[PDB]
RNA sequence: UAGCCCUGAAAAUGGAUGGCGCUGGAGCGUCGGGCCCAUACCCGGCCGUCGCCGGCGUCGAGAGUGGACGGGAGCGGCGGCCCGGAGCCCCGCGGACGCUACGCCGCGACGAGUAGGAGGGCCGCUGCGGUGAGCCUUGAAGCCUAGGGCGCGGGCCCGG
RNA sequence: AGAACUGGCGCUGCGGGAUGAACCGAACGCCGGGUUAAGGCGCCCGAUGCCGACGCUCAUCAGACCCCAGAAAAGGUGUU
């Protein structure tokens, strides 16, 4: 017995769907990513602008 | 409640214990339930023939609860990783045992 | 008596088509309610003091 | 530790015979072969017979066999016994029945054939029927033993009737108290 | 490097201590042969710790390492020539001892038999001149 | 109750179920300073059954929520009132501290009866807690901070054994 | 009024928070975070037992959980002068182990024990019937051994 | 000394209670890794060698951890 939550395709053998549950979560926290990185710099650019 | 401790688990509590601590009784033995053919071909009868149509009668409790769980063999858990406190009295008196009612999902992320 | 008015709504549904799920249950778990607390507030009490 | 039983869990029934006979351990390699790849429920009730005492092997009369085959139905079908055959002499005609059976006697044997009658073994039971299609099988009177007679509650137990063990039938060996109610007490 | 078996595995052996009798090292009258004692009070049967251990079915050694020697060969002790060839289709698992009765003169004579079909003798050089 | 690390407080709500006798009853409100909100909807019915004929199996909470200070920030006088009991009878008590938050306060009360009177913490009952100013308190241990331009140094400071060098040639200066 | 300490408070060998000892605690109360370990719990290896079975198909030709033929009509795919029909092993003659069936193989759960009860002994002793074309004066039995090992053990084999 | 209910000891090792029949944890095939239970972590003696938190307490008889192995009424302008 090998281990889901641990290896993929093992989980995928018993859940397809897991996948792209996957996928879709690992790409939109890499676009919540994008949005607070360039948030927290295009902020503080203006701020940069000032002084 | 001397001997036991519960508690209403959460959606990942029963999906943990599921797919890491999950086994099955087919007639009479523990298997460890690795393909969705050893859900079906024993329980398929009732309309549940995977791993998540079986955690889905089993979080929501379902009009066939009681066949889906009895298939489960009782969960052979580990000694929980943090520790105990106090394990004689009850879990509001101070100690752990009893109802805790949401608290029981921190125990089983150290037990499981 | 749950053999009489049994056997009067088992055939009572075989003419009507339904589900009426005759075999009893224990007391559920309460159906998430709605109270409500119209206008006033919840009185606030208090442990009294010891008095001989 | 787990649980707090008190260990019945060896099941105690019996997996081979005890006898060493050779020819019987032939029937058993031919029918515990068949009793695990025929799919058949008669091949496992006459496998666990073959491996039966000779106490819950008892004999089946002649008269008793042509009794439960003259039963609406069974006219063309054959008689399986796993025991023996003994002939009745109170039966008078014998009819031209069919039978299959370790050992039967000779008298037995001399009046099935004589009315045209036909004995098998299980070896050629096995070639004709092999899932034991068409077969009325029998039993002797297991419970026909003059033992059980014995075994019951106890003698002076009331509304008894179990036959204590007396050395000798007759008037003075176990008749005089508790047994009537002059001599003290009838029980 | 004389005469290799087949596949040898490592031969764990789960105790290589001899279980000895009870009130053996106290006694001379008392043999190291293991008999378990039926006493009332006595704190081996009792199975305390820090002493004798007893024996049970849990020290038995594997199946397929069972009765193996340290050569990975099995014995199997011979008396002659003729008893000797009947280890021709075992000769890369199962080994010969010539027994203690066979002079030293039969004993050269099925100690050259076993050269020629290739069986390992545990024993071949015992008994000579 | 146990009384384990810091306190937390609790507003705990609850009122019993629907009679044919009394539709709607009446759903009284508590304040309980309890660890987590298991043993605080368990303490509500502990009060709650002292007053009412109110328990757990003829009644229900509708909302149990942590209330939390509006200012945790700003040094406060917490005056207390307690139903301790002793070994002997038992007693009623007024109690001040003094601390930056409400929750706190009863926790230093707690660790201060064990201290002074030995009160564990399943014998003893909170009456009521509010915020005094000065001028109305009582305690003059509480009373001498309040003290405009207040100063005290700290004589004869000892701190960090074992971490630095177990063995050194320096006798360690109390300032 | 109640926490701690004190008085009340005296016993026979020298002595007992376990001892040494401890007073910004190694004391008492209330608690926090780490950390230490049982034959307990979890994962793994092995032994045995219980349970449930598998394999007579050694069938390199068995191919099979619905298959026939063969007739009256039809579409696809194959080799055309829009008409058409079985090829049965072969260029290699080949293809591991196995099933003491009282034996082999699999899977799962379990394992404390007096009195007591059963099962197995390829444990051991003495004699008898059979049997090893057994074994030996080129050395039997017996006894000795810091010699080589085997079996969970009873014990056994070998070397001198 | 004699009963009731349940568990245990006798028949039972193991961790802890220094010590131990019965207390507290936990029951046991042979081992490796992990984690805990009751109990603990100055040094015997594994682990607080944490920059642990708040108080109380001075004894010329201090106190010190279920069973459990030593105390009462009464009293103190001793301190809180
Ligand atoms: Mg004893
Ligand atoms: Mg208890």
């Amino acid at each position: 017995k090998k281990n889901p939550l641990k290896n993929l395709r093992i989980m995928l053998k018993l859940n397809p769907y897991a996948k792209t549950m996957r996928r879709n979560t690992i790409l939109r926290q890499a676009r919540n990513h994008k949005l607070r990185v360039d948030k927290a710099a295009a902020a503080a650019a203006a701020l940069q602008a000032k002084s | 409640e001397p001997y036991i401790a519960w508690g209403y688990p959460n959606l990942k509590s029963v999906n943990e214990l599921i797919y890491k601590r999950g086994y099955g009784k087919i007639n009479k033995k523990r298997i460890a339930l690795t393909d969705n053919a050893l859900i079906a071909r024993s329980l398929g009868k009732y309309g549940i023939i995977c791993m998540e149509d079986l955690i889905h009668e089993i979080y929501t409790v379902g009009k066939r609860f009681k066949e889906a769980n009895n298939f489960l063999w009782p969960f052979k858990l580990s000694s929980p990783r943090g520790g105990m406190k106090k394990k004689t009295t009850h879990f509001v008196e101070g100690g752990d045992a009893g109802n805790r009612e949401d608290q029981i999902n921190r125990l089983i992320r150290r037990m499981n | 008596k749950r053999v009489k008015e049994n056997d009067q709504k088992k055939k009572e549904a075989k003419e009507k088509g339904t589900w009426v799920q005759l075999k009893r249950q224990p007391a559920p778990p309460r159906e998430a309610h709605f109270v409500r607390t119209n206008g006033k507030e919840p009185e606030l009490l208090e442990p009294i003091p010891y008095e001989f | 530790g787990v649980d707090i039983r008190h260990n019945k869990d060896r099941k105690v029934r019996r997996k081979e015979p005890k006898s060493q006979d050779i020819y019987l351990r032939l029937l058993v390699k031919l029918y515990r072969f068949l009793a695990r790849r025929t799919n058949s429920t008669f091949n496992q009730v006459v496998l666990k017979r073959l491996f039966m005492s000779r106490t819950n092997r008892p004999p089946l009369s002649l008269s008793r066999m042509i009794r439960k085959m003259k039963l609406p139905g069974r006219e063309n079908k054959t008689a399986v016994v796993v025991g023996t055959i003994t002939d009745d002499v109170r039966v008078q005609e014998v009819p031209k029945l069919k039978v299959c059976a370790l050992r039967v006697t000779s008298r037995a044997r001399s009046r099935i054939l004589r009315a045209g009658g036909k004995i098998l073994t299980f070896d050629q039971l096995a070639l004709d029927s092999p899932k034991g299609c068409g077969t009325v099988l029998l039993s002797g009177p297991r419970k026909g033993r003059e033992v059980y007679r014995h075994f019951g509650k106890a003698p002076g137990t009331p509304h008894s009737h179990t036959k204590p063990y007396v050395r000798s039938k007759g008037r003075k060996f176990e008749r005089a108290r508790g047994r009537r109610a002059s001599r003290g007490y009838k029980n | 490097a004389a005469l290799r078996p087949l596949v040898k595995p490592k031969i764990v052996k789960k105790r290589t201590k001899k279980f000895i009798r009870h009130q053996s090292d106290r006694y001379v009258k008392i043999k190291r042969n293991w008999r378990k004692p039926r006493g009332i009070d006595n704190r081996v049967r009792r199975r305390f710790k820090g002493q004798i251990l007893m024996p049970n079915i849990g020290y038995g050694s594997n199946k397929k390492t069972k009765h193996m020697l340290p050569s990975g060969f099995r014995k199997f002790l011979v008396h002659n020539v003729k008893e000797l060839e009947v280890l021709l289709m075992c000769n890369k698992s199962y080994c010969a001892e010539i027994a203690h009765n066979v002079s030293s003169k039969n004993r050269k004579a099925i100690v050259e038999r076993a050269a020629q079909l290739a069986i390992r003798v545990t024993n071949p050089n015992a008994r000579l001149r | 109750m146990k009384a384990s690390g810091t306190l937390r407080e609790y507003k705990v709500v609850g009122r019993c179920l629907p009679t044919p006798k009394c539709h709607t009853p009446p759903l009284y409100r508590m304040r309980i300073f309890a660890p987590n909100h298991v043993v605080a909807k368990s303490r509500f019915w502990y009060f709650v059954s002292q007053l009412k004929k109110m328990k757990k199996s003829s009644g229900e909470i509708v909302y149990c929520g942590q209330v939390f200070e509006k200012s945790p920030l700003r040094v406060k006088n917490f005056g207390i009132w307690l139903r301790y009991d002793s070994r002997s009878g038992t007693h009623n008590m007024y109690r001040e501290y003094r601390d930056l938050t409400t929750a706190g306060a009863v926790t230093q009360c707690y660790r201060d009866m064990g201290a002074r009177h030995r009160a564990r913490a399943h014998s003893i009952q909170i009456m009521k807690v509010e915020e005094i100013a000065a001028s109305k308190c009582r305690r003059p241990a509480v009373k001498q901070f309040h003290d405009s331009k207040i100063k005290f140094p700290l004589p004869h400071r000892v701190l960090r054994r074992q971490h630095k060098p177990r063995f050194t040639t320096k006798r360690p200066n109390t300032f």
